[PDB]
């Protein structure tokens, strides 16, 4: 999320045993970085 | 430690008795708060 041009990243890695979808359960995402880029971002894309 | 002192951490000024804590701060976490929005535990800017 980009709040006032600061790129905050919250990340979390958990194991699962499934191939279908997002599992039922609860887990929180610890903050990772702040990138003070100041960029208006409106579209994105992932890279495989 | 164990003495009532005027402590100043990164501008987080106050007065209290700094003791050894058994809280488990996450690596990013810097300081704690009390229900009254007052600091209860801090991370020393020099010694983590
Ligand atoms: C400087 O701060 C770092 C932060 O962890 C600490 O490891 C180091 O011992 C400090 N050195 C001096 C000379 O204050």
């Amino acid at each position: 999320k980009n709040i006032d041009g600061y790129f905050k990243i919250y990340s979390k890695h958990t194991p699962i045993n499934l191939v279908r979808d997002l599992p039922q359960g609860f887990s929180a995402l610890e903050p990772l970085v702040d990138l003070p880029i100041g960029i208006n971002i409106t579209r994105f894309q992932t890279l495989l | 430690k164990n003495k009532c002192v005027n402590f100043n951490f990164n501008g987080l000024t106050g007065t209290g008795v700094l003791t050894e804590s058994n809280k488990k701060f996450l690596p990013f976490q810097q300081f704690g708060r009390d229900i009254a929005d007052t600091t209860d535990a801090v991370r020393d800017p020099q010694t983590l």
